[PDB]
C-alpha cells in the first residue's frame, strides 16, 4: 500500500548500497511522498555534498524532486543541474517540464545579465544550464515549427542558435521575414538590435536570390553607409538595374540624409 | 506567435504599470 | 466626535435599512444635502483616526527621544 | 510551447486583473 | 454547498437550561434544615 | 478601532452597492 | 401523464438554466473574470438534485452532439426515452456555433453534470471512468477560467471513488493534481484537493502525513469559506490527535463559525462533536446550547451524558457511558480521545477549584479532587500549572496553592494588542472591498 | 531461477541467525553481523511491493521475521538509533501489508515497544499519533500495547507513583530497559515540575520529590540542571518566572503599528 516512508531509516545507515536502495526507492515514491521526505531533506543533501557516493546523480535528483515538491524553486534547479543524465534529459514527465521552465528562466535572466556587462566581468555560466538550454533550443527545432526555437533565442541572446534556425530546414524564408519584422518592431536593445540585424543581413547575403530591398532596410537601420554602397556598386556591376533603382529609391524614402550622402560619397570613389 | 502574444503582453504590463502609477500620483495631487 | 459620530450612525442606519427602492437612483439624487450618508459620515471617521494616530505616533516618539 | 503557453498565461491573468484596477482607479479619479 | 461528504446522521423545553439544573441534591429546604439544626447544638 | 469599524462597514455598503448596480446593468443590457 | 408532464417541464427548467450557465462559462472565458464560473459552480449544486434520465438525454442530445466520444461514453450508461413529443432541439450553439468544438469550460461542466447524474444514481463504475475521461481532457487544458471548475470535477471525482469505498487509488492521483495545481498559482482547485487529501488521510487514519502535508502546505487565504471550515475541521482533529488542545479548539470553533449558515447538518454535527471532546479535554465544560439544539440534540445526546460524567467528576458514570455508547464513539472516530478524557476528567476538577479558591490549601484541594492524599494533589496541581490550566503558584512551606493576583488588564498593553489585531482585520477588509469594486468597462 | 536461489539462501541464513538468537546467549557481535549480511541479502530481495506482480508471500514473512530479530535485537544493545531505523523499516511491513501478510503476537509486542520507546523520548504526540493506528479493540486486549498505554495515561494524571509502582508490570526485559529511560524521562520532567510551579523547595523534600534515594543524585542534579542552591538550602526558582516587560512601554514597536495604520489610510490603492 505504501502508507508509510521507512526508507529514510535506510538513508540513515553506513553501507552505500543500502543508501543506494533507499534513494532508489524514494525517487519511485517521491510523487507522493514529499511531507515526510522534504523534512529529512539534509539527509540526502549529505548524498549529493559527499562526492564518495557512488550514486550521487540519483540522490541530486531525487533532492530536486522534492524541492520541486517543496515548492521551493531555486534549490529545485540547482539540485537537478547538479545531477547529471537522468536529471532532466527524460524530458517527459511534469516535473521535467517544470525543472526545463525555471532552467529556461533563470538562462534567460543570466544571458540579459552577460550582455548588459559583457566586457569580460560577465558572470561565468554553468555547462549543466547551457547544456540543458541547448538541449531544449534542439527540441524545439526538431519537434515541431522554430518559431518557439527563434523566440528563445532572441530572449536569451544566444545569436548562433537564432542563426541555425533561420538558415535550418526553417521551412521558408517567410520565417526570417518574420524574424525580421519582429526584431524591426518587437525589441528594445539598441546593440541586440544591431547584432539580430547582422545576422538577418548575413542570412540575406547568403541566400541564392538576396532579398536586396530588405537587407537595405537592415542595414539603413544598422548605419552602415559603406556596405550599401558597396552591395549598390556590385549589384550595378552585376547588371541587375531594376533591383538597384527601387533599392535606391526606398533608401532615399526611408534613409537620412547623412546615410544619402555617405552613400553618394562612397559611389563617387 | 507564442514569443510575439509572450512579448506584448509583457509590453502590456508595463504600460499598465506606468498607467497605474500615473493615475495614483494625479489622485495624490486632486487630494491636495 | 464619538457621540455625534453615534448619532449619525443612528441616521446612516434609518437610511440603509430603508432602502427604497422606488427608484433607487431616483432617491439618491432626491436626497443629496450633504448629509448622513457618508459626508457627515466618515468625514468624521478621517478627523478621529487622523487625530488619534497623530497623537499616538507624537507620544511613542517623545517616549523614546526623551529618555 | 507549454512553457510559452504558461508564461503567457500568467501574464494574462496579471495583465487582466491590473486593467481592472486600472479602470477603478480611473473611475476613482473621475469622482 | 451541502457537505454531503459527511453524513447528516421527552425533553420538549422551551426554556434555556443551563448546567447548573442538571446537578442532583436534596431540596434547598433539606439542607436549610440540616444546617441549623447542625448548628443548633 | 471603532473608527475603523465605520469605515469598513462603508466600503462594504459601497461594495455591496457597486455589485449590484454592476449587476442590474447587465441583466439590463440582454 | 401528469408527473410526467410535470417532469419533462423541470427538465425543460433545468435546461433552460444549464444553458444560462454554459453562456456565463462564455463569457467568463471572454473576459477572464472568474465571477462567471463561480456563480455557475454555486448553481451546480441546485442542479445536482431533482434530475432524471430524460434530463441528462436531452442535455446530451442537444449540447455536444457533434458525434463525438462523449456521446457514445454517457448515453451507453444512461439511458434513452423514446420520441418526445416535445422534441424541442435544444440548441444554444447554431450553425456556426455547433460546428465549432464545445467550450472545454462548457464541456468539462455538462461532464460534471452527467457524472453527478451518475452518482445519485449510483452507477458507481460508469461515473468512474466517466470522470476518468474528463479529469483527463481537463489536464491537458491550461485555461485560468478552467481551473475552479477542475476543482469542483477534481471534488466530485474524490467523492465518486469515496464511494467505491477505496479512497486509496486516489491518493498518489490527487497528490499529484494538487501538487500541479500549487504550481500553476490556482487557488480554489489546490483548496479543494488539499482538503480532500486531508479527508482520506483521515479516513484511513494515516495522521503523521496529513501532519506532514499541512505543515509544508500552505491554504491560499482568499479559498471559499465551505472549503476553510472542512480544511479548519481536518486541521482541528490533526492537531487534537497530536496533543494541540488548545489550536484544535481555537481552529474548530473557527470552523463551526465558518459553516454555511443552514446548509450541511452534518458538518455542524461532526464538528460539535469533536469540539465537545477536545473542550472537555482541555478543561472547558461546553456550553449547553450546542446540547439543547434541535438538529444536534439526539447526535450529541451520548456526548452531553459524557460531558455531565466529566462535570460532576463520577468515574463510574464515565464508566457506564462509554459501556453504552462506546462503539459509536468509537464509529464517529472519538474513542481514542474518549479514553484520554477518562484519564484526565482531574484537569476539569482542578480548573474549576482554580477558578474559585486563590489560596486553596493542599489537603482541601485534595478533600475536593477526591485524591487520596495531599501529595498527589501537589503533584497534580503543579502539572495543571504547565497545562495551562491553572495560573497559580504552590507555596510547598506551608502548602497551600496561591493563584496569581488579577491585574488591571486595561492599564496593561493586552487592550492595545486586541485592537491592533481588530483594527488590521478592518483595514485589510476595506481594502480588499475597495480592491475588486467590479467596474464595469465603459 | 535466481530469485529462488537467493530466497533459498535467505531461509538457510536466517535458519542461522534464528539458531544465534535463541541461544541463551546471543553474542552481541556476531548476532549484529549476521543482522547485517542479513539486511543485504534482503535489500536483494525486496522492501517494497513495488511491481504489480504478486510478491512470494514467504519472502515478505522473512523480510518481517529479520525486521523484527534486529529490532528485538537493538534493545539488548540499547543503540536507539538503531531501533528507530528497524521501526521505520517495518511499520510498512506491519500497517500496508496486513491483508496478505500473518500476524504474529510478535507484531504486538513490537508496536508495545514502538509505543513506550516514544514515550520514553517525550515524543507524546507521535505516541499517539501511532496508537491511532492500532484498532481499538487491542487497545485494552493485547497487553504488549496495553502497558505502554496504561503508562502514558498514568502520566498524563500526574500519578508519577502509580508508574512507578507499575514498573513491574513489564512483560519484557526490552520492555524494561525502556522502562529505566522512561524512569529517568519522568525524574527530568518531576524536576522541572517543581521547578515552574513552586517559588522554592528544600533539598530533604526536593529529593522525596524527584524520587531520588541518595542525596548524591540529587547533588548531579544541581551539577547536571544547575538548579542554584539557596541560603537556607533551599532551591530557588524565582529566576525563570520574573516579570519582565511590564515596566518599558515598547514605544518603538507601538509607533511602528501607527505608522502601519497611517501607511494602510493614505495609500492610494
Amino acid at each position: 500500500i505504501t502508507s508509510a516512508a521507512g526508507i529514510i531509516s535506510l538513508l540513515d545507515e553506513d553501507e552505500p548500497q543500502l543508501k543506494e536502495f533507499a534513494l532508489h526507492k524514494l525517487n519511485a515514491v517521491v510523487n507522493d511522498f514529499w511531507a515526510e521526505i522534504s523534512e529529512s531533506v539534509d539527509k540526502i543533501e549529505v548524498l549529493y555534498e559527499d562526492e564518495g557516493f557512488r550514486s550521487r546523480q540519483f540522490a541530486a535528483l531525487v533532492a530536486s524532486k522534492v524541492f520541486y515538491h517543496l515548492g521551493a524553486f531555486e534549490e529545485s534547479l540547482n539540485y537537478a543541474l547538479g545531477a547529471g543524465d537522468l536529471f532532466n534529459v527524460n524530458d517527459n514527465s511534469e516535473y521535467v517540464e517544470t525543472i526545463i521552465a525555471k532552467c529556461i528562466d533563470h538562462y534567460t535572466k543570466q544571458c540579459v545579465e552577460n550582455a548588459d556587462l559583457p566586457e569580460g566581468e560577465k558572470k561565468p555560466i554553468d555547462q549543466r544550464l547551457e547544456g540543458i538550454v541547448n538541449k531544449m533550443f534542439q527540441r524545439c527545432l526538431d519537434d515541431h515549427k522554430y518559431k518557439q526555437a527563434i523566440g528563445i533565442a532572441l530572449e536569451t541572446r544566444r545569436l548562433d542558435v537564432f542563426e541555425k534556425t533561420i538558415l535550418e530546414s526553417n521551412d521558408v524564408p517567410g520565417m526570417l521575414a518574420y524574424s525580421l519584422k519582429l526584431c524591426m518592431s518587437l525589441m528594445q536593445n539598441k546593440q541586440f538590435r544591431n547584432k539580430v540585424l547582422r545576422v538577418l543581413v548575413k542570412i540575406y547575403m547568403n541566400l541564392e536570390k538576396p532579398d536586396f530591398i530588405n537587407v537595405c532596410q537592415c542595414l539603413i537601420f544598422l548605419d552602415d553607409p559603406q556596405a550599401v554602397s558597396d552591395i549598390l556598386e556590385k549589384l550595378v556591376k552585376e547588371d541587375n538595374l531594376l533591383m538597384a533603382y527601387q533599392i535606391c529609391f526606398d533608401l532615399y524614402e526611408s534613409a537620412s540624409q547623412q546615410f544619402l550622402s555617405s552613400v553618394i560619397q562612397n559611389l563617387r570613389t | 506567435d507564442l514569443y510575439s502574444r509572450y512579448k506584448k503582453l509583457q509590453q502590456e504590463l508595463e504600460f499598465l504599470e506606468v498607467q497605474e502609477e500615473y493615475i495614483k500620483d494625479e489622485q495624490k495631487n486632486l487630494k491636495k | 466626535v464619538v457621540k455625534e459620530m453615534l448619532e449619525l450612525a443612528k441616521n446612516y442606519n434609518k437610511a440603509v435599512e430603508e432602502e427604497d427602492k422606488m427608484t433607487p437612483e431616483q432617491l439618491a439624487i432626491k436626497n443629496v444635502g450633504k448629509q448622513d450618508p457618508k459626508r457627515h459620515l466618515e468625514e468624521h471617521v478621517d478627523v478621529l483616526m487622523t487625530s488619534n494616530i497623530v497623537q499616538c505616533l507624537a507620544a511613542m516618539l517623545d517616549t523614546v527621544v526623551f529618555k | 510551447r507549454q512553457y510559452y503557453l504558461s508564461k503567457i498565461e500568467e501574464l494574462q491573468l496579471i495583465v487582466n486583473d491590473k486593467s481592472q484596477n486600472l479602470r477603478r482607479l480611473q473611475a476613482q479619479r473621475n469622482e | 454547498d451541502e457537505f454531503e461528504e459527511f453524513p447528516a446522521e421527552e425533553d420538549a423545553h422551551v426554556w434555556e437550561d443551563n448546567w447548573d439544573d442538571d446537578n442532583v441534591e436534596d431540596d434547598f429546604s433539606n439542607q436549610l434544615r440540616a444546617e441549623l439544626e447542625k448548628h443548633g447544638y | 478601532y471603532l473608527a475603523s469599524l465605520i469605515r469598513s462597514v462603508v466600503a462594504l455598503h459601497n461594495l455591496i452597492n457597486n455589485k449590484i448596480a454592476n449587476r442590474d446593468a447587465e441583466k439590463k443590457e440582454g | 401523464a401528469a408527473a410526467e408532464h410535470s417532469q419533462r417541464e423541470l427538465d425543460t427548467v433545468t435546461l433552460e438554466d444549464i444553458k444560462e450557465h454554459v453562456k456565463q462559462l462564455e463569457k467568463a472565458v471572454s473576459g477572464k473574470e472568474p465571477r462567471f464560473v463561480l456563480r455557475a459552480l454555486r448553481m451546480l449544486p441546485s442542479t445536482s438534485r431533482r434530475l432524471n434520465h430524460y434530463v441528462l438525454y436531452k442535455a446530451v442530445q442537444g449540447f455536444f452532439t457533434s458525434n463525438n466520444a462523449t456521446r457514445d461514453f454517457l448515453l451507453p450508461f444512461l439511458e434513452e426515452p423514446m420520441d418526445t413529443e416535445a422534441d424541442l432541439q435544444f440548441r444554444p450553439r447554431t450553425g456556426k456555433a455547433a460546428s465549432t468544438p464545445l467550450l472545454p469550460e462548457v464541456e468539462a461542466y455538462l461532464q460534471l453534470l452527467v457524472v453527478i447524474f451518475m452518482m445519485n444514481s449510483k452507477r458507481y463504475k460508469e461515473a468512474q471512468k466517466i470522470s476518468d475521461d474528463l479529469m483527463q481532457k481537463i489536464s491537458t487544458q491550461n485555461r485560468r477560467a478552467l481551473d475552479l471548475v477542475a476543482a469542483k470535477c477534481y471534488y466530485y471525482h474524490a467523492r465518486v471513488y469515496e464511494f467505491l469505498d477505496k479512497l486509496d487509488v486516489v491518493r498518489s492521483f490527487l497528490h499529484a493534481r494538487l501538487r500541479t495545481a500549487t504550481l500553476r498559482h490556482d487557488a480554489d482547485g489546490q483548496a479543494t484537493l488539499l482538503n480532500l487529501l486531508l479527508r482520506n488521510y483521515l479516513h484511513y487514519s494515516l495522521y503523521d502525513q496529513a501532519e506532514k502535508l499541512v505543515s509544508k502546505s500552505v491554504f491560499p487565504e482568499q479559498a471559499n469559506n465551505n472549503e476553510w471550515a472542512r480544511y479548519l475541521y481536518y486541521t482541528g482533529r490533526i492537531k487534537a490527535i497530536q496533543l494541540e488542545y488548545s489550536e484544535a479548539r481555537r481552529t474548530m470553533t473557527n470552523a463551526l463559525r465558518k459553516a454555511p449558515q443552514h446548509t450541511a447538518v452534518g458538518f455542524k454535527q461532526t464538528v460539535h462533536k469533536l469540539l465537545i471532546v477536545v473542550e472537555l479535554l482541555l478543561g472547558e465544560i461546553p456550553d449547553r446550547l450546542q446540547f439543547r439544539q434541535p438538529s444536534l440534540k439526539r447526535s450529541l445526546m451520548p456526548y452531553f451524558l459524557l460531558t455531565q460524567a466529566v462535570r460532576t467528576g463520577n468515574l463510574a458514570k464515565f464508566n457506564q457511558v462509554l459501556d453504552q455508547f462506546g462503539e459509536k464513539f468509537q464509529a464517529d472516530g472519538t474513542y481514542t480521545l474518549i479514553i484520554r478524557l477518562r484519564h484526565n476528567v482531574i484537569k476539569t476538577g482542578v480548573r474549576m477549584i482554580s477558578l474559585s479558591y486563590s489560596r486553596i490549601s493542599l489537603a482541601d484541594i485534595a478533600q475536593k479532587l477526591q485524591l487520596d492524599s495531599p501529595e498527589d494533589a501537589e503533584f497534580i496541581v503543579a502539572k495543571a500549572i504547565r497545562d495551562g490550566v491553572i495560573e497559580a503558584s504552590i507555596n510547598h512551606e506551608k502548602g497551600y496553592v496561591q493563584s496569581k493576583e488579577m491585574i488591571d488588564i486595561y492599564s496593561t498593553r493586552e487592550p492595545q494588542l486586541a485592537f491592533h489585531q481588530r483594527i488590521s482585520f478592518c483595514l485589510d477588509i476595506h481594502n480588499m472591498s475597495v480592491k475588486a469594486m467590479r467596474f464595469p468597462p465603459k | 531461477a535466481t530469485s529462488g536461489a537467493v530466497l533459498q539462501a535467505a531461509t538457510g541464513m536466517y535458519e542461522q541467525l534464528k539458531g544465534e538468537w535463541n541461544r541463551k546467549s546471543p553474542n552481541l557481535s556476531k548476532c549484529g553481523e549476521e543482522l547485517g549480511r542479513l539486511k543485504l541479502v534482503l535489500l536483494e530481495l525486496n522492501f517494497l511491493p513495488t511491481t504489480g506482480t504478486k510478491l512470494t508471500k514467504q519472502q515478505l514473512i522473512l523480510a518481517r521475521d529479520i525486521l523484527e530479530i534486529g529490532a528485538q535485537w537493538s534493545i539488548l544493545r540499547k543503540d536507539i538509533p538503531s531501533f528507530e531505523r528497524y521501526m521505520a523499516q517495518l511499520k510498512c511491513y506491519y500497517f500496508d501489508y496486513k491483508e496478505q501478510l500473518p500476524e504474529s503476537a510478535y507484531m504486538h509486542q513490537l508496536l508495545g515497544l514502538n509505543l513506550l520507546f516514544l514515550l520514553s523520548q517525550n515524543r507524546v504526540a507521535e505516541f499517539h499519533t501511532e496508537l491511532e493506528r492500532l484498532p481499538a479493540k487491542d487497545i485494552q486486549t493485547n497487553v504488549y500495547i496495553k502497558h505502554p498505554v496504561s503508562l502514558e495515561q498514568y502520566l498524563m494524571e500526574g500519578s508519577y507513583n502509580k508508574v512507578f509502582l507499575a514498573k513491574g508490570n513489564i512483560p519484557a526485559e526490552s520492555y524494561t530497559f525502556f522502562i529505566d529511560i522512561l524512569l529517568d524521562t519522568i525524574r527530568d520532567e518531576i524536576a522541572g515540575c517543581i521547578e515552574k510551579a513552586y517559588e522554592k523547595i528544600l533539598f530533604t523534600e526536593a529529593t522525596r520529590i524527584l524520587f531520588f534515594n541518595t542525596p548524591k543524585k540529587m547533588t548531579d542534579y544541581a551539577k547536571k540542571r544547575g538548579w542554584v542552591l539557596g541560603p537556607n538550602n533551599y532551591y530557588s526558582f524565582a529566576s525563570q518566572q520574573q516579570k519582565p516587560e511590564d515596566t518599558t512601554i515598547p514605544s518603538t514597536e507601538l509607533a511602528k503599528q501607527v505608522i502601519e495604520y497611517a501607511r494602510q489610510l493614505e495609500m492610494i490603492v
